[PDB]
Parts: C-alpha cells; sequence; structure tokens
RNA sequence: AAACUCCAGUUGACACAAAAUAGACUACGAAAGUGGCUUUAACAUAUCUGAACACACAAUAGCUAAGACCCAAACUGGGAUUAGAUACCCCACUAUGCUUAGCCCUAAACCUCAACAGUUAAAUCAACAAAACUGCUCGCCAGAACACUACGAGCCACAGCUUAAAACUCAAA
C-alpha cells in the first residue's frame, strides 16, 4: 500500500490496467462471471510486489497460471 | 533513617526502642493457624507464658472454629489477658496458612497491642514426613 | 602391585629425579596417588614384558594388555563390592571383549598370542 | 574483504565516528574509510607488521587534522 | 591424594586450641600424610547450633589442614576425628586447588525448539 | 529449630501498618515459592503426578514467554494507518 | 619445572620439628576467603 | 510447535489491538481459534506493567507506601477499556486512602504506560476494586 | 487410542484369577 | 579474475559471547560472602539462573558450593546470613513494599 | 459424626524415616533407574550386527529369616453417606514401604521410534503421531475371538512366571 498510489497512476499513464486492491476470490478463474461471458483477461500481469499482505505468494500468481497467462514479477 | 524491613540483629548495636525495650525484649505473639482451629499465645521474651486464646476456647464449635471471625475473637480475648499483664508492644510470628492466619493479627491490634514485626513459621519440611494420600473428591 | 615407592608414570623420567628431597620422592609416588595410576604402572610393565614396540597403543597386543588391566581391577573392586551389579556388567562385558581381541589375534599372529598368554597369564578356551 | 579486519580493529580501538554517515551520497568517504585508505597505502609501502601498520596510520591522520578520540 | 580438612574447633582458649591443632597434625602425620599449611580462618558464630559429644556449641574455631595422603588415610582420619571431643565437625574434601578450571568463551545460546522438544 | 530466630521470613512493620506489613510479607513468600510449596505438600503427591505437573508447568511458562515475545514483536506495527485510502 | 617449584615448597610443609611454631604462628594469624561480585565481574574483597 | 497450537497461516500477521480496527471489521467475521490466545496473553502483559509500577518507589512515592496488590487485570477485547482489580484492605478507613490516590494515579500511570511503546496505544485503565468483599464491608457501614 | 482390547484382556485375567482361586 | 571479488574468511565484525558475572572465578564452598549473594534473604532460597543470570556450569557450582557450605557448618540454610546483606546486589529480584 | 483429652501451645533435647529451593537445568547409566554432604573404588569395546531359553541385570508389588519403625498405608474395625455402599468422604491400626541376607523376574518395563551406516535430491506424504527415505543385519508378524488360556517342558517360582495351541464360533475384528 505504500506504492498502490503511484502504481496505479504508472498505469493509467501508459494506457495498462492496475489492480492494487484486495484481490477477490476468483477474479481471474470466474472472470466470466464476474465480468460477463465476453470478458477479455489480461494477456500479461506485471507483479511489482509478489506477496500479500501476510507474507505469502498473491494469489494471482496461482491464478495466473491456471488461465494460461504469463507473469513478470520482482 | 530510612525504613529497613529486616529486623534488628542482635548483638548489633540498633537505634530503634519501643517502649524503652530493646527487639529482642519484646513479648511474642505465637499464632498457630490451623485449617479447622486458631491457637494464639503470647510469651515474654524469656519464655514466658501470659496469655493463651483459641477459637475453641472462646466458645466455638466444629466449622465455626475455622472461621476469621472466629480468630479474631480469639486475638481479642489473648490480647485482653496480655495486656493487663503489661504487653503493648509484640510480635508476631504466624506458622500455617489457616482462615484465622490474618484475622487473628487483627483481634490482637484491636485488643490493644501493637504489632512491631511479622514473623512466617509455617513448617516446611526438606524432603521429611510422607502427607497423607489425596482425597479422591 | 608396584612398590608404593614407585614414581608415577609421568615423573619417572624428569633429570633429577633421584636427588630431590624424599618428601618430594613421596609426593610424586603411587602412595600419594589414586588407584588408576597404579594401573598405568602395571599396564607400562605389560607393555615392555610382552609386545614387541612398548610405544604402539594401537595394536592388538596392547589393547589386551590395556583391558586385562581393566579387568584386574573391576575383579579388585568386585571383591570388595559383590552386590555391585554395574561393576560385574563391566567385568563380564570387559572378559567377552578381551576373548574377542585374542581371537583375533590367535588368528593373524599366534606367535605373538603365545606371548600374550603367557605374558598375562591367560588360558585360552574356545566357546561352547 | 579484507579490509574488514582494519575495519573491526578500528572500530574496537576508535569506536564509531562522532561524524554521520550520510549513505545517500555515494562517494561518502567514513573516518574508518579514510583511515582504511592510509593503512592500505603504508602496507603496499613495504611495511607488513599489523601492530606497527596501525599505529603509524593514527599518527598520519592526526597530522592531517582528524580527530581520534580513543574509546578506551 | 591432596586433601583440604576444613576443621571447626570448640571455643576454648589459646593453649587448648594449640593442643587440639598439635593432636590433629599428628593424627594426620601417624597415618603417613604430608601436612602442607595449617591457616586460621577466625572464631565466628556458627550458621546455627550444632550438637557434638553432649554439648552443645554456637560458637567454634575455623580451621583448614592442607595436606597430601594415601586414599587409605582419609577414611581413618574421619573416624579419628569423630572421637576427638574439642572437634565440632571436621570434612575432609579433595582440595579445590588440584581441580583445573576449563576455560569458558561464554554464554551459547540454546535453540528454543530444542527445548520443548526435550 | 537450629538456626537463630526472628530473622527467617521476619518482615518489620512501619507506622503501625500491619497490613502493608503482611502483605510483603506474603509476597515474599509466594515470589520464594513457599505458599505452593506448603499447598501441594497437604496431601503426597505421587511422584509420576510430580513429574507430569512439572512438564506441564515448564512447557507452559516457556509458550507462555515465547507468545508475549511475538506480540511484542508485532505490536511495533500498532501505530496509525500511514497509508489510508490505498 | 612442577618438580622445582614443589621442591621449594616443601621447604614450608609442616613437620614434627616445626609443628609447634607454625600451630601458634597460625593462631595469630588470619586467613580471609571471602569476597562478593558486582554487576560488572569485579571482585570487592573484604574491609579489612 | 507444542499440544499449543501454533500453525496459524497468518502467522505473519501484524496484530493491532486499537480501538479504530474494531469498527473497520466485518460483521460476519468472528473470533479464530488463536484470536483468544494474543488477547489472553496481551491481557497478562498488561497485569505485568502494572505490577511493577506498584512496587518501584521512582513512579511515586505515595502509591509506592500504598504497597497494593494487583487482584486481577483483565482488557476489554472492544480496546476501549481495561479492567483492573486490586485486592482491598480491612479497615475501611485505609481502603478509602487507597482508593483515592489510585484514582489520581492512573491518570499519570496512562501516561507512564504509553511509556513502553509496545504498549503505547493504552485505553483509559478502569481501577476497578475486588478481591476483598468491598460490599461485606460496605454493609458493615451501613 | 481406545482400550477396548485392553479392557478384554483385562476381564480374560479378572476371571482367570478369581477362578483359580476359587479351585 | 576479479580483485573486488567477495574474499572467504571468518567473522571480522563478530563479537565476543557473553559471560556471567562469575566467568573465570574459583567457586569455593569457603567464601560464603560470594554464595549469599545467590540465596534469597528472607528463605534462603537458592535463585534459579533466571534470577541470578548465571550460566549453567556456574549456577551448578554455586549450587554445590552452598550445599556444601551449609551442610559443613559455614552459611546457614533457612536464612541469608545478615552480615551480607548489603553487599552488592547482582539477582534480579525484586522484593520489599 | 466418631476419635483423642497421659490432650494442646511455647522452648529445649532428639532417627536404622524422607531428601524444600537450586531444577525455568536436561545431565548420568545398558535398561531398570539416578536430584542432601563427603571420601574411596569406578562408568567394557581402535569395524558393525548378533539369543524368550546362554551369561549377567531388571521399577512397583510379593515371598523367606532377622531387625528398625517417625510418617504413610492394602486389609480390618469404627463414624457417616446411600434404595444398597463389603466404595467414594472422616478416624484408628496392621501387612508393607526401610536395613540386612536370600528369592521372585513381572509393568502403559512406552520417545508405544530395533541396532549400525548414510542422504535431504526425488514423489513430501493414505491418516494421525514424530518431516521423508536408503543401505545392512537381527528379532518379530500373517482375519477376529477362543487366548496374558489348555497340555507339554523348564524354573528357589507351588493361587506363580516364561514358551504357547486346538476344537466349536463368526463376517467381520
Ligand atoms: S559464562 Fe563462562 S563460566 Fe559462566
Ligand atoms: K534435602
Ligand atoms: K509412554
Ligand atoms: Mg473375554
Ligand atoms: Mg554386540
Ligand atoms: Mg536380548
Ligand atoms: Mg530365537
Ligand atoms: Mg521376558
Ligand atoms: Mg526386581
Ligand atoms: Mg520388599
Ligand atoms: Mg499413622
Ligand atoms: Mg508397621
Ligand atoms: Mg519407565
Ligand atoms: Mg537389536
Ligand atoms: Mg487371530
Ligand atoms: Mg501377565
Ligand atoms: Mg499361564
Ligand atoms: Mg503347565
Amino acid at each position: 500500500r505504500q506504492f498502490s498510489y503511484l502504481i496505479e497512476n504508472m498505469a493509467r499513464d501508459c494506457g495498462e490496467y492496475a489492480h492494487t486492491r484486495y484481490f477477490r476470490g476468483g477474479m481471474l478463474t470466474n472472470a466470466r462471471l464476474l465480468f460477463g461471458p465476453t470478458v477479455r483477461l489480461p494477456d500479461l500481469i506485471i507483479f511489482l510486489h509478489t506477496l500479500n499482505n501476510i507474507f505469502e505468494p498473491h494469489v494471482a500468481v496461482r491464478d495466473a497460471a491456471k488461465m494460461n497467462i504469463p507473469t513478470v514479477g520482482i | 533513617t530510612k525504613f529497613s524491613i529486616y529486623p534488628p540483629i542482635p548483638g548489633e548495636e540498633s537505634s530503634l526502642r519501643w517502649a524503652g525495650k530493646k527487639f529482642e525484649e519484646i513479648p511474642i505473639a505465637h499464632i498457630k493457624a490451623s485449617h479447622n482451629n486458631t491457637q494464639i499465645q503470647v510469651v515474654s521474651a524469656s519464655n514466658e507464658p501470659l496469655a493463651f486464646a483459641s477459637c475453641g476456647t472462646e466458645g466455638f464449635r466444629n466449622a465455626k472454629k475455622g472461621t476469621g471471625i472466629a480468630a479474631q475473637t480469639a486475638g481479642i480475648a489473648a490480647a485482653a489477658r496480655a495486656k493487663q499483664k503489661g504487653v503493648i508492644h509484640i510480635r508476631v510470628v504466624v506458622k500455617g496458612l489457616g482462615p484465622g492466619r490474618l484475622s487473628a493479627m487483627h483481634g490482637l491490634i484491636m485488643g490493644g497491642l501493637e504489632v512491631i514485626s511479622i514473623t512466617d513459621n509455617t513448617p516446611i519440611p526438606h524432603x521429611g514426613c510422607r502427607p497423607r494420600k489425596a482425597r479422591k473428591l | 602391585d608396584p612398590p608404593p615407592s614407585t614414581l608415577l608414570k609421568d615423573y619417572q623420567n624428569v633429570p633429577g629425579i633421584e636427588k630431590v628431597d624424599d618428601v618430594v620422592k613421596r609426593l610424586l609416588s603411587l602412595e600419594m596417588a589414586n588407584k588408576k595410576e597404579m594401573l598405568k604402572i602395571k599396564q607400562e610393565q605389560f607393555m615392555k614384558k610382552i609386545v614387541a614396540n612398548p610405544e604402539d597403543t594401537r595394536s592388538l597386543e596392547a589393547r589386551i594388555i590395556a583391558l586385562s588391566v581393566k579387568i584386574r581391577s573391576y575383579e579388585e573392586h568386585l571383591e570388595k563390592h559383590r552386590k555391585d551389579k554395574a561393576h560385574k556388567r563391566y567385568l563380564l562385558m570387559s572378559i567377552d571383549q578381551r576373548k574377542k581381541m585374542l581371537k583375533n589375534l590367535r588368528n593373524t599372529n599366534y606367535d605373538v598370542f603365545e606371548k600374550i598368554c603367557w605374558g598375562l597369564g591367560i588360558e585360552y578356551t574356545f566357546p561352547p | 574483504y579484507h579490509e574488514d579486519r582494519i575495519r573491526a580493529k578500528f572500530y574496537s580501538v576508535y569506536g564509531s565516528g562522532q561524524r554521520a554517515f550520510d549513505l545517500f551520497n555515494p562517494n561518502f568517504k567514513s573516518t574508518c574509510q579514510r583511515f582504511v585508505e592510509k593503512y592500505t597505502e603504508l602496507q603496499k609501502l613495504g611495511e607488513t607488521d599489523e601492530e606497527k601498520l596501525f599505529v603509524e596510520t593514527g599518527k598520519a591522520l592526526l597530522a592531517e587534522g582528524v580527530i581520534l578520540r580513543r574509546v578506551g | 591424594p591432596r586433601y583440604e580438612l576444613a576443621l571447626i574447633l570448640k571455643a576454648m582458649q589459646r593453649p587448648e586450641t594449640a593442643a587440639t591443632l598439635k593432636r590433629t597434625i599428628e593424627a594426620l602425620m601417624d597415618r603417613g600424610a604430608i601436612v602442607r599449611d595449617l591457616e586460621n580462618l577466625g572464631e565466628r558464630a556458627l550458621p546455627y547450633r550444632i550438637s557434638a559429644h553432649s554439648q552443645q556449641h554456637n560458637r567454634g574455631g575455623y580451621f583448614l589442614v592442607d595436606f597430601y595422603a594415601p586414599t587409605a588415610a582419609v577414611e581413618s582420619m574421619v573416624e579419628h576425628l569423630s572421637r576427638d571431643i574439642d572437634v565440632i565437625r571436621g570434612n575432609i574434601v579433595k582440595h579445590p586447588l588440584t581441580q583445573e578450571l576449563k576455560e569458558c568463551e561464554g554464554i551459547v545460546p540454546v535453540p528454543l525448539a530444542e527445548k520443548l522438544y526435550s | 529449630a537450629k538456626h537463630l530466630k526472628f530473622i527467617a521470613r521476619t518482615v518489620m512493620v512501619q507506622e503501625g501498618n500491619v497490613e502493608s506489613a503482611y502483605r510483603t510479607l506474603n509476597r515474599i513468600l509466594t515470589m520464594d515459592g513457599l505458599i505452593e510449596d506448603i499447598k501441594h505438600r497437604r496431601y503426597y503427591e505421587k511422584p509420576c503426578r510430580r513429574r507430569q505437573r512439572e512438564s506441564y508447568e515448564r512447557c507452559r511458562r516457556i509458550y507462555n514467554m515465547e507468545m508475549a515475545r511475538k506480540i511484542n514483536f508485532l505490536m511495533r506495527k500498532n501505530r496509525a494507518d500511514p497509508w489510508q485510502g490505498c | 619445572r612442577e618438580v622445582l617449584q614443589l621442591q621449594e615448597e616443601v621447604k614450608n610443609f609442616i613437620t614434627r620439628e616445626n609443628l609447634e611454631a607454625r600451630v601458634e604462628a597460625a593462631l595469630d594469624s588470619r586467613k580471609n576467603y571471602n569476597w562478593a561480585i558486582t554487576r560488572e565481574g569485579l571482585v570487592v574483597r573484604p574491609q579489612r | 510447535k507444542v499440544w499449543y497450537e501454533s500453525p496459524s497461516l497468518g502467522s505473519h500477521s501484524t496484530y493491532k489491538p486499537s480501538k479504530l480496527e474494531f469498527l473497520m471489521r466485518s460483521t460476519s467475521k468472528k473470533t479464530r481459534k488463536e484470536d483468544h490466545a494474543r488477547l489472553r496473553a496481551l491481557n497478562g502483559l498488561l497485569y505485568k506493567a502494572l505490577t511493577d509500577l506498584l512496587c518501584t518507589p521512582e513512579v511515586s512515592q505515595e502509591l509506592y507506601d500504598l504497597n497494593v496488590e494487583l487482584s486481577k487485570v483483565s482488557l476489554t477485547p472492544d480496546f476501549s477499556a481495561c479492567r483492573a482489580y486490586w485486592k482491598t484492605t480491612l479497615s475501611a478507613e485505609q481502603n478509602a486512602h487507597m482508593e483515592a490516590v489510585l484514582q489520581r494515579s492512573a491518570a499519570h500511570m496512562r501516561h507512564l504506560l504509553m511509556s513502553q511503546q509496545t504498549l503505547r496505544n493504552v485505553p483509559p485503565i478502569v481501577f476497578v476494586q475486588d478481591k476483598g468483599n468491598a460490599a461485606l464491608a460496605e454493609l458493615d457501614q451501613l | 487410542k481406545n482400550v477396548l482390547k485392553i479392557r478384554r484382556r483385562k476381564m480374560n485375567h479378572h476371571k482367570y484369577r478369581k477362578l483359580v482361586k476359587k479351585t | 579474475s576479479n580483485e573486488d571479488l567477495p574474499i572467504s574468511m571468518e567473522n571480522p565484525y563478530k563479537e565476543p559471547l557473553k559471560k556471567c558475572i562469575l566467568c573465570g572465578k574459583h567457586v569455593d564452598y569457603k567464601n560464603v560472602q560470594l554464595l549469599s549473594q545467590f540465596v534469597s534473604p528472607f528463605t534462603g532460597c537458592i535463585y534459579g539462573r533466571h534470577i541470578t543470570g548465571l550460566c549453567g556450569k556456574k549456577q551448578k557450582e554455586i549450587t554445590k558450593a552452598i550445599k556444601r557450605a551449609q551442610i559443613m557448618g559455614f552459611m546457614p540454610v533457612t536464612y541469608k546470613d545478615p552480615a551480607y546483606l548489603k553487599d552488592p546486589k547482582v539477582c534480579n529480584i525484586r522484593y520489599r513494599e
């Protein structure tokens, strides 16, 4: 959260997308239900931090692989 | 001088006095606080008995003897007989963890005696006799 | 046993030990030491009487001699302490270990095996 | 690093300098680093003793105006 | 070996105390001991009352006798001290200066996991 | 029985405050373990029972000290939220 | 070195001849083994 | 670990016992198995802190002379108040003196408790009186 | 674990000891 | 190869291990002044190492020294000898009021 | 309630009993076990494995003989309790716990982890316990119950221990 604001601005400035908030269960693995059957998922997910706030791997790391999304991560 | 909770050691030269008497000369109130009774004996520094009182000698019987108010009454009775013999300041030596352990001391004070020290002499064997077996309750 | 006047194994080869005061000789003798010091003199006596190289402590010969001294010490201990089950075990285990050593010496070097038996007074016996 | 041995002795003998580290400046030099550089220069001049190479280094810095207060 | 005899003597006058020490050191010599030193620790009040030879004692003279003796002398000396009426309490210990203290690097920490496991 | 009297477990009373003197004595005997010792000695605790209780008390103290250390360590971040809104 | 050190000490050892002199020489003297430690590990010898 | 459980997945989470956290909490959320542990152990820490202040003369000369003994100390889960219990004395006259000094000391003690940065956020301490059956003495007064 | 196997052995040994006593 | 690469060696900044107040000192049963510093003034109870701060080795030497001194007639058992009450307090225990 | 009242309290004298604190330590020994002090003796093995039975040990309880006996205490007696109480609760006291010299040889004798050697990479792994395995060796096991039993044999054991089945019975255990 020290960098949430910085990262969200970088995404908007480059014309891309940021998700720095609480990651709800199934955003990627259940996207059609949450967004709609025609929702397009990301083609690349860039992690500037790979751990969540309890020092466990961000759920999107596992779920990105499930959806066959390549991940860049610091 | 600052207050010391450590008693004056006999043979050393202390400045503390109580009615012109040294710590070694103050009479002793022996309180035996048992689980079912409380016995109080006041003796002189030379081991001369001056007063004796217990909850049983004060008309308490059975479970009533093992109460704080019974011990407090026993202290008042011993204090009265001791005060008649010239006792004002006493050293308290209490052995046992019975209900009249603290209450017996209150009665001595209410009876007109001034407690200058408190000593615990509850018998603790250092290894001794095997106590009775535990109770199934 | 060696005489009490015997010097300790450590002080026997210091130069000038024969010219010191009698009091100093008593303080460096077996009389003023524990029994373990008397056993070191016995072990060295057997090593020089029996083994070819008295300084080889890792040979099968030296081990049998060292263990034989322990066995005799246990026997003397148990002569006075007949209900000591702990040392009765140490004695019997040591006798078994010596028999195992003697078996391996008899099989590898019979000439040395015979000198060990004569020197230590061991009558070898085959197991039942 | 080899110089770490010199740093351990300097901190033991003279303690941490009352001057404050400025870890933002990538070219900052502390009193210990200045000591280490002089100690290295004198070693390259052929001196090999350790106890002697350390006492001569302190004198050089004092001549240059550096404050070296021994801890004890 | 080297022993240390911690000797508490009945509080007496100087002449009787010297006779007791001489009588005690001679007992060591008769048993083969080589006496090294005799130290006076001073007369003091005992830490508690000691009953010895049908008498109660509250003060005593503390003495040390450093000596060498054969291992068999200790048992015989302990019996000798029990019969001397002027000795309140006498104990023979191995001299502390013979036992060499091993060096200590410091206090190594103990892992907590081992504590509960053990 | 053979020791000097009025030295062990003896507290002097100050300004006639006998209640505070008794509390000091009780605190002394409690810290030295005498009160718990006297209580455990009223009935014989069997050796298998004493070892079980001593083992339980030693493990509970370790767990309590270890849980206190964790809370002390993890309370440094109890300060106000620096990035509120993010 | 241990035999040399020991050979000098034996000169001061008590003997049957010098027993009386050493016994009296002890009653006049005092040996103190008491000393206290501080939180810094320093020995505090007694005030005598 | 021991029979005492320490498998919590969020073991690295920073424990935050403050009054603001209670308001920003899911209403559905219920206390977890090892969530009581931190509360049970934090309340014990408060008992330790208070007990030392009473017996050290530096904190207050009046407090030290009283020789107050704490019977019980249990914080609240709300994080709004703290419950501390001290044992009453026989003399009702003496009881008044202890309560009066403790009542005024508490305000300063709270600041003294803030000196311990680990427990800097200390809710106002409620020095309840118990262990002496204060009502029984109150009944005799009537 | 449960002690049901121990209890069966318990009863068998109790009854055996009692039988031996009677006879 | 490269001069600036790290080199293998022992930690030069390592600090010495901690030592107890009695590390390196002989503990004698006749030194009752020292032994008295590790017993309770009111009860004579030997303090645990969590109170004395001693290491396992010196906690044991002190305990054996106290027990020897007590039964040989040098040290009281049921209380600390009052002569030694004003010695340096090296134990982490607070008693009075 | 019974019980004691040659009782209780203080002080002193006082053991063939048991060993606060230390010990929040985790040591010693083959295990069993070992925690007051001192001294003496003393803790096998310069490959490893190797026995229900050989050899030597083995808590508690128990037996035989002679002693000690503070305290505890089966049994027993007494006092309550209860529908009953040959229990739990209270009191008294014995065998016994102790010493000596012999036996007896059993434990949930259990870290419920066989010894020795090696590994942390694979697949981490039924579950739980105590992370998962490899080499090597000895011992042991083959549905339940019958069965810590019967018979045989050995044994200082004689209401004992060790070794240890079968028939009938079931579809589970
Ligand atoms: S720390 Fe070295 S002996 Fe205690
Ligand atoms: K003991
Ligand atoms: K077990
Ligand atoms: Mg059956
Ligand atoms: Mg083998
Ligand atoms: Mg076998
Ligand atoms: Mg077989
Ligand atoms: Mg068997
Ligand atoms: Mg047996
Ligand atoms: Mg028996
Ligand atoms: Mg009885
Ligand atoms: Mg009997
Ligand atoms: Mg066992
Ligand atoms: Mg095996
Ligand atoms: Mg079957
Ligand atoms: Mg059986
Ligand atoms: Mg059978
Ligand atoms: Mg048969």
